[PDB]
């Protein structure tokens, strides 16, 4: 039903003083039946670029029939 | 590949009957055969096949209470003695698997009563007053629901027990009937 | 030396306290705040307006009656324990400080009522659960996949539990062959049977 | 989706999304907690997807070359 | 008996306390709802007037190696007056 | 010996009964001269050596239905190389609630976001873990972190002050 | 004292009706109880309790089987040909409302006697596969089938199933076997 | 320990002293109902209405009032301490003793609201005690096994729990004997001591 | 362990009882027939569950011609 | 104390000296004692050699029947002279039922044991700790100077082996009041001793 | 209104100046009013709109109340004649996912709150380099 | 007597019991354990148990006196199962005495006398098996039924599928 992102970047931690990592979080509304549940997940950089081609492919192979 | 007892084959005329009949003990509710008496002839991972297939095709042939001559036939391609030790193995613990097959029927529902103690106690005093002398009596049960085991517990007074005691002979008086 | 209505021990120190502060009153509206107290563990109601205004001559602020309810109930519940009778009582509360006017007012009361108290106290003893009610219902099975004929009876049951005064009841369901509602009534009859010569 | 109850017929595009996660055991207890999940997407929400995914590309892209 | 303004008033404490075991004087009946529209409006409140770290500490005071002087120069970031 | 090994948590009960067992001992004279062992220690064991002296100890333990050639070996026990170790454990006692295990943070320079182009909000995510076994994770904002580090600092301070009042408003 | 028996009968069938509601159909919020003792005053002082025992009784009995009304007449007589009993006209009366509320009775009776899911609703689907990540051509169908299970008076539950061509064969042979054996036990 | 007060919250201050005493009084008023029945701004239009008084002004200077009680009775200064402190904000003499007036006659109230901020823990309500003895079982028929039930009340953050357990004599007493000492402390020298010096 | 065959559940026995309620403690004479089912279900994980539901004549012969359709639809295309 | 028909034609059989003798009598009782009493047991139980010139199907109907009268009798705790009685019925000399008796007393104590032990039974308690402390002040109250006192119940529950740990938080009143009603229990348990 | 709210995402989503509205809006057919109904009331309170969503979270953990409790203990069932302080914390924490809340007790000494003193001071001078 | 020697007994026992103080769980003997303490309390479980039968009717007889056939008592590891067990055969073997024969009262016993079996109990039982079969051949047909719609199931084969997809399509993201 709905979705949410949010692009940031880290620049610390409890074990590294300095880091640049680059980091992507999402939030999911899916209708579980008849009540709603919300899955929250973080991706990488290489593993976003990955899921925006993979949906660049499911739209070409979704839009082949009509 | 034929009848699923093919797997069979491998063990040889002697050690079959304790295979069998301790697979058929497995199924009533007692152990299964373990697998440092047989590994030498056959893997685990299949010998899990072969002890699921063993003991479906029993009940499935204790349930629809075949004729002989079907049950035989079926058994053709096996070994020569192997055919007559299921044979005699159906003709003689039929009833135990027909027991658990009508028992596994009453597994159709949301849950199963497996077990149950009870206790009798004397009620002497309580906080509210020192002379109580309150006879009673405690039901632990043991429900099986979903696929776990849940306790419960009922306290009762004379008034409960005999109201519960009349409840259920009037079901007993159909239960009894109903046969 | 000591009091039986506190089950042959020292009388507390706050009732002894509070007793004082009971005894600052008038014996007729003692014999009405008594009985609303009495009525209220009997379980009729309370009426704090009542007793407010039944005690609001005296001017009586919070910790007073407050500590003046705390001791009726406390004493009378403890008289009851043991059964304590309104002679011995009166006796007693008059070695505690209270006039024999009060002794005597009080028991007026006290001493017609422990009948409907003391079993209304045997009720509302101490107790982990109660059988509200049960549910019954039979099954007669003819065919199933795993047994071509069966012709073999079910029973299914329900149990129904209070766990406390006001509060909702949780149902306990299950469902039983033949043989274990057999073996469960031949066990309940005769819990029954061991359970009945105790009177 | 060729056909429903509700309806005899039809030829309607459909996706479905499968993923893996992995939940720090310490936040489930003594579980590895390990789960899979499954969307069912369609037209209008992937392509909303896509769009807010190239939006945030262009955003990196744009920050990179700046 | 002046001694008991201060310490002394355990009797009627424990009096009370067994009263208002069983009992609920109707006064204090609504006071259970009436706690948390106090508690919400003193905690916003609060909030109003939070001690905010508008002022800072000038850059280098990392030499104290202490556990009662870097505490106390922490508090001065916040100006709170003590 | 057997009761010290007791005190340090440690389950004994099968050397128990083997000694039971070759000295002919019935339990209910076993349990009662075990429990009188225990608790006579336990609570000679709470006070410190300051407050309690070998003089008091064996004048109170004084002869009638007592041997001598005992009150050596509680003393050895109570005043020996064992004592630290039965502060130490004893010390563990006085806990009520979870202690902290672990602290682990990351701060995050949210750039963008969907309801909003470019946010640019620094934030603290922070994780948890207490010695019963329990592990929490949350976001903290700036603002709640300053409210966080000052009641912490206020704590400290306070802390500071009753340390500094013991000792002047107790040695009077 | 003889009020209402043989002079109102608004009330009687009024009191009735609230306790088929009250004790059948499960919604005992508000009733007729606490309006008609206060609308209409004709509340014994003594004996006021014990005449509603008697239609608790009355109720109950003739919930057994649900006989041919020619059957109930005898009955209602039998049991009502005492003091207090009901009238010709209103044994009709009566008989005539049972009419008026048997199925509802009966089915409030099992959906108040089930222990187990209940199906609520079976909502499908039949799909045509196109191709995933790696496979990129497929044509083999499958099946949704989606299952609304739930207990009575408590919130319901879904399953989700999927099936080819060789499990919905063999499921359709499974019911067909449920058929045959329904079929053959009439005689 | 003295509030020596913040230039901003002094700031909201400055509405009061140029108001008359009479308002000053209905505003300490506002504050108590502010802590008691809760805060409502709608009270801002109604003011604004019976009064054309601007708002925002009006709710500054009553949190500020306000947020003065909170911090004065939670320490419970002195009065010379508050009398002291309240100099610096050039209020009359007149406003100064009413306010000090104020905060003195609500100490003890605001002080039993402040309470329920501090962490909520678990904490003892009510405690059930019954006695039995298991006289027959499913395995043995004659038996004697004395045994104590009880039932312990706890409250967590305005809940009722309820545990229910079960003990023995010799455990009963060796709990007796043991929070007998608990309350054995408190009398002693070192617990005196402490609780002493400190007040 | 990736596989788009299984995405959601995939039954892997079935299960039936047929039986008629006699009497209960609300109705003497109930007596009405039902048919009951149990099916035990694996998810991804590999593990198996166990969801039984009871259904009435006119609810299976409604599924019975359900699935019929099913299996028409689906061979067609 | 009821008895089925199988067991009484077990006890019938085990009578005929021609079907057991002393010996056989003896090691078919010792044989039902052990399955009975031992958790490690095997079919050695009826691998005695001395046993082996009888139908196995009557061996083992007798050993059930022994093991079930046995069961009754230990459950019904009954004496010998209901043993005796019953064994006198049942067609027995004065060797058999005294030997059967000296059996029964040998090992008697252990299956008294046994069946004391099933069933469950709610938390037991075994000891409590206290922590005093002197409460000073909170974040929105800032002089209170109350003791309270922190306790710890450490209770073992029969249905999960492990040693959960009840905490509560009680002050002087409410310890007084706690301390008053186990006193009350104590001295209720002591009235009950002295009746 | 629904249209109305998702122009305004839009406008706090763009950060736009009022002037872009008052040019854009009006390009769809909008009459005048409604535009400077939008425009002024943009102008009121817009930069309070994204301070608000600039403090947006996503997580469904959120710190919201902190309260503490200091005490003194003096002696216990294995030892007596103590002075050693103690602390409490008590952290507010919001399970939005479940619209509740919880609340975590934590116990604390002189050097484990000073070791979390010099935690929380290394994560302020984390956030100190983004000046 | 019984109402005052239980008493007496049940004093005497709390006296006793209360005689032993209290000791450390740790250094319990099992005595103890049992009195201060139920950690070695077990459930009550019982398993499906088979037993050799006087029925010597043939080729059943050869598993019965065989050693696959394991002694009864001895059919379970565990002791406790084993008594638990053992006592709900024999109870419910009773049960199925009692419906069976059984020297009753006066009245109860008057059955017993020219039963025979099984058999002559069946003529008033088929009345009920013929209520029920014959409520459950109602029901097929009598709602609902006649569901014979054999139109939408076979025409869909004649026609087949006529459209198809053609070559892979894409296009630029928007």
């Amino acid at each position: 039903i709905d979705m949410e992102w949010k692009f940031g970047v880290t620049s610390g931690s409890s074990e590294l003083e300095k880091v640049g990592s680059i980091f992507l979080q999402l939030k999911l509304v899916v209708k579980k039946g008849n009540q709603t549940e919300n899955v929250y997940i973080e991706l990488t950089l290489p593993q976003f670029y990955s899921f925006l081609h993979e949906m660049e492919r499911v739209r070409t192979s979704m839009e082949c029939f009509c | 590949e034929g009848t699923p007892l093919w797997r069979l084959q491998k063990l040889p005329a002697e050690l079959g009957p304790q295979l069998l009949h301790k697979i058929i003990d497995g199924i009533c509710g007692r152990a299964y055969p373990v697998y440092q008496d047989y590994h030498t002839v056959w893997e685990s991972e299949e010998w899990m096949h072969v002890l699921e297939d063993i003991a479906k095709f029993f009940k499935a042939i204790v349930g629809k209470n075949l004729p002989d001559e079907e049950i035989f036939q079926q058994l053709n391609q096996l070994n020569s003695l192997h055919q007559e030790t299921i044979m005699k193995c159906v003709k003689s613990r039929k009833d135990e698997i027909k027991q658990a097959l009508s028992r596994e029927i009453v597994a159709i529902s949301s849950a199963q009563l497996q077990d149950f103690d009870w206790q009798v106690k004397l009620a002497l005093s309580s906080d509210k007053i020192a002379a109580l002398r309150m006879p009673l009596l405690s039901l632990h049960l043991d429900v099986k629901e979903n696929g776990e085991v849940k306790p419960y517990s009922i306290e009762m007074s004379r008034e409960e027990l005999q109201n519960l005691i009349q409840s259920l002979e009037a079901a007993n008086k159909v239960v009894l009937q109903l046969k | 030396m000591r009091f039986r209505f506190c089950g042959d021990l020292d009388c507390p120190d706050w009732v002894l306290a509070e007793i004082s502060t009971l005894a600052k009153m008038s014996s007729v509206k003692l014999r009405l705040l008594c009985s609303q107290v009495l009525k209220e563990l009997l379980g009729q109601g309370i009426d704090y307006e009542k007793i407010l205004k039944l005690t609001a001559d005296a001017k009586f602020e919070s910790g007073d009656v407050k500590a003046t309810v705390a001791v009726l109930s406390f004493i009378l519940s403890s008289a009851a324990k043991h059964s304590v009778d309104g002679e011995s009582l009166s006796s007693e509360l008059q070695q505690l400080g209270l006039p024999k006017e009060h002794a005597a007012s009080l028991c007026r009361c006290y001493e017609e009522k422990q009948s409907p108290l003391q079993k209304h106290l045997r009720v509302c003893s101490l107790r982990m659960n109660r059988l509200a009610g049960v549910g019954w219902r039979v099954d007669y099975t003819l065919s199933s996949s795993l047994l071509q004929s069966v012709e073999e009876p079910m029973v299914h049951l329900r149990l129904e539990v209070a766990a406390a005064p006001g509060t909702p009841a949780q149902p306990v369901a299950m469902s039983l062959s033949a043989d274990k509602f057999q073996v469960l009534l031949a066990e309940l009859k005769q819990a029954q049977t061991l359970m009945s010569s105790l009177g | 989706k060729t056909s429903s109850d509700s309806i005899s017929r039809m030829a309607v595009p459909t996706c479905l999304l499968q993923m893996k996660i992995q939940e720090d055991p310490s936040l489930c207890g003594d579980k590895p907690s390990i789960s899979a999940v499954t969307v069912e997407l369609s037209k209008e929400t992937l392509d909303t997807m896509l769009d807010g995914l190239g939006r945030i590309r262009d955003q990196l892209s744009a920050v990179a070359s700046k | 008996i002046e001694t008991k303004e201060e310490m002394g008033d355990y009797i009627r404490s424990y009096s009370v306390s067994q009263f208002q075991k069983t009992y609920s004087l109707p006064e204090d009946d609504d006071f259970i709802k009436r706690k948390e529209k106090a508690i919400k409006t003193v905690v916003d409140l609060s909030e109003v007037y939070k001690p905010r770290r508008k002022y800072k500490r000038h850059q280098g005071a990392e030499e104290l190696l202490d556990e009662e002087s870097r505490i106390h120069a922490t508090l001065l970031e916040y100006g709170r007056r003590y | 010996k057997f009761v010290v090994s007791s005190l340090q948590g440690e389950d004994c009960r099968e050397a128990v009964q083997r000694l039971g067992v070759s000295a002919n001992l019935p339990e209910e004279q076993l349990g009662a001269l075990l429990a009188g062992m225990h608790t006579l220690l336990q609570q000679a064991l709470r006070l410190p050596p300051t407050s309690l002296k070998p003089d008091t100890f064996r004048d109170q333990l004084q002869e009638l239905c007592i041997p001598q050639d005992l009150v050596g070996d509680l003393a050895s026990v109570v005043f020996g190389s064992q004592r630290p170790l039965l502060d130490s454990v004893a010390q563990q006692q006085g806990a009520w609630l979870p202690h902290v295990a672990d602290f682990r943070w990351r701060v995050d320079v949210a750039i963008s976001t969907s309801a909003l182009a470019r946010s640019l909000q620094p934030s603290v995510l922070m994780q948890l873990k207490l010695s019963d076994g329990s592990a929490y994770r949350f976001e903290v904002p700036t603002a709640k972190f300053q409210e966080l580090r000052y009641s912490v600092a206020l704590v400290l301070k306070e802390m500071a002050d009753l340390e500094k009042r013991c000792e002047r408003r107790l040695q009077d | 004292m003889a009020a209402g028996e043989l002079e109102g009968g608004k009330p009687l069938s009024g009191l009735l009706n609230a306790l088929a509601q009250d004790t059948f159909h499960g919604y005992p919020g508000i009733t007729e109880e606490l309006l008609r003792s206060q609308l209409y005053p004709e509340v014994p002082p003594e004996e006021f309790r014990p005449f509603l025992a008697k239609m608790r009784g009355i109720l109950k009995s003739i919930a057994s089987a649900d006989m041919d009304f020619n059957q109930l007449e005898a009955f209602l007589t039998a049991q009502t040909k005492k003091q207090g009993g009901i009238t010709s006209d209103q044994a009709a009366v009566i008989s005539k409302f049972w009419k008026s509320h048997k199925t509802k009775i009966r089915e409030s009776l099992m959906n108040q006697s089930r222990w187990n899911s209940g199906l609520r609703g079976l909502s499908w689907r039949v799909d045509g596969k196109s191709q995933s990540r790696h496979s990129a051509q497929i044509h083999t169908p499958v099946a949704i089938i989606e299952l609304e299970l739930g207990k009575y008076g408590q919130e319901s539950e879904f399953l989700c199933l999927e099936f080819d061509e060789v499990k919905v064969n063999q499921i359709l042979k499974t019911l067909s076997e449920v058929e045959e054996s329904i079929s053959t036990l009439i005689s | 320990m003295l509030l020596e007060l913040s230039e901003e919250h002094k700031e909201h201050l400055a509405f009061l002293p140029q108001v008359d005493s009479a308002v000053v009084a209905e505003f300490g008023r506002i504050a108590v109902e502010f802590l008691r029945r809760g805060a409502n701004p709608k009270i801002y239009e109604g003011a604004a209405r019976k009064l054309n008084v601007s708002s925002d002004t009006v709710q500054h200077g009553v949190e500020g009032l306000t947020y003065l009680l909170t911090e004065s009775s939670k320490l419970m200064i002195s009065e010379l301490d508050f009398q002291d402190s309240v100099f610096v904000l050039g209020f009359s003499e007149e406003l100064n003793k009413l306010l000090l007036q104020l905060y003195l006659d609500n100490r003890k109230e605001i002080r039993t609201i402040l309470s329920e901020l501090a962490p909520s823990l678990p904490s003892y309500h009510n405690l059930e005690w019954r006695l039995d003895v298991q006289l027959a079982s499913r395995s043995l028929r004659q038996q004697i096994k004395p045994a104590v039930t009880i039932k312990l009340h706890l409250n967590q953050n305005g809940d009722h729990n309820t545990k229910v357990l079960q003990t023995d004599p010799a455990t009963l007493l060796h709990l007796v004997q043991q929070l007998e000492q608990a309350l054995e402390e408190m009398k002693t020298n070192h617990c005196r001591r402490v609780v002493r010096n400190i007040k | 362990l990736d596989a788009k065959s299984d995405v959601t559940n995939q039954l892997v026995d079935f299960q039936w009882k047929l039986g008629m309620a006699v009497s209960s403690d609300t109705c003497r004479s109930l007596k009405y027939p039902y048919v009951a089912v149990m099916l035990k279900v694996a998810d991804h994980s590999g593990q198996v569950k166990t969801k039984c539901f009871e259904m009435t004549i006119p609810q299976f012969q409604n599924f019975y011609r359900q699935f019929k359709e099913i299996a028409a639809v689906i061979e067609t295309v | 104390m009821e008895l089925s028909e199988s067991v009484q034609k077990g006890f019938q059989m085990l009578a005929d000296p021609r079907s057991f003798d002393s010996n056989a009598f003896t090691l078919l009782l010792r044989a039902a004692f052990q399955s009975l009493l031992d958790a490690q047991a095997d079919e050695a139980v009826l691998d005695h050699p001395d046993l082996k010139h009888i139908d196995p199907v009557v061996l083992k109907h007798c050993h059930a029947a022994a093991a079930t009268y046995i069961l009754e009798a230990g459950k019904h705790r009954a004496d010998k002279s209901t043993l005796s009685t019953y064994l006198e019925d049942c067609k027995f000399d004065r060797e058999r039922i005294e030997l059967f008796c000296t059996e029964y007393q040998n090992n008697k104590n252990s299956l008294e044991i046994l069946l004391g032990s099933i069933g469950r039974s709610l938390p037991h308690i075994t000891d409590v700790s206290w922590r005093l402390e002197y409460q000073i002040k909170t974040n929105q109250l800032h002089r209170m100077y109350r003791p309270a006192y922190l306790v710890t119940l450490s209770v073992q529950n029969t249905d999960s082996p492990s040693y959960p740990e009840i905490s509560f938080s009680c002050s002087m009143e409410q310890l007084q009041d706690l301390v008053g009603k186990l006193k009350d229990a104590s001295k209720s348990l002591e009235r009950a001793t002295q009746l | 209104l629904e249209t109305i709210s998702f122009i305004l995402e839009q406008a706090v989503y763009h950060n736009v100046k009022p002037a872009a509205l008052q040019q854009q809006l009006e390009n769809i057919h909008l009459r005048q009013d409604k535009a400077e109904a939008f425009v002024n009331t943009w102008s009121s309170m817009g930069q309070e709109t994204v301070e608000k969503f600039r403090q947006r979270i996503l997580a469904p953990c959120k710190l919201e109340t902190v309260g503490w409790q200091l005490n003194l203990q003096m002696a216990h069932s294995a030892q007596a004649k103590l002075k050693s302080p103690q602390a409490v914390l008590q952290l507010g924490v919001n399970n939005e996912d479940s619209k509740s809340l919880e609340k975590v007790l934590v116990e604390f000494s002189h050097k484990e709150l000073f070791d979390f003193y010099n935690k929380l001071e290394t994560i302020q001078a984390q956030l100190d380099s983004l000046t | 007597g019984d109402s005052a020697i239980l008493l007496r007994a049940i004093g005497s026992q709390i006296r006793d019991q209360l005689a032993l103080p209290w000791v450390p769980p740790h250094l319990r003997t099992p005595k103890l354990q049992h009195l201060q303490g139920s950690a070695l309390q077990k459930p009550f479980h019982a398993s499906r148990l088979v037993v050799p039968e006087l029925s010597s009717r043939g080729e059943p007889r050869e598993f019965q006196a065989s050693p696959l056939l394991l002694p009864v008592p001895t059919q379970v590891p565990q002791p406790v199962g084993r008594v638990a067990s053992l006592l709900e055969h024999h109870a419910l073997q009773l049960c199925q005495q009692t419906g069976r024969d059984r020297p009753g009262d006066e009245d109860w016993v008057h059955r017993t006398s020219r039963l025979p079996p099984q058999e002559d109990t069946r003529a008033q039982r088929q009345r009920l098996q013929k209520q029920l079969t014959e409520h459950l051949r109602q029901s097929w047909g009598l709602l609902g039924a006649p569901i014979q719609a054999r139109d939408l199931g076979e025409l869909l084969q004649a026609w087949g599928a006529g459209a198809k997809t053609g070559a892979p399509k894409g296009s630029r993201f928007t």
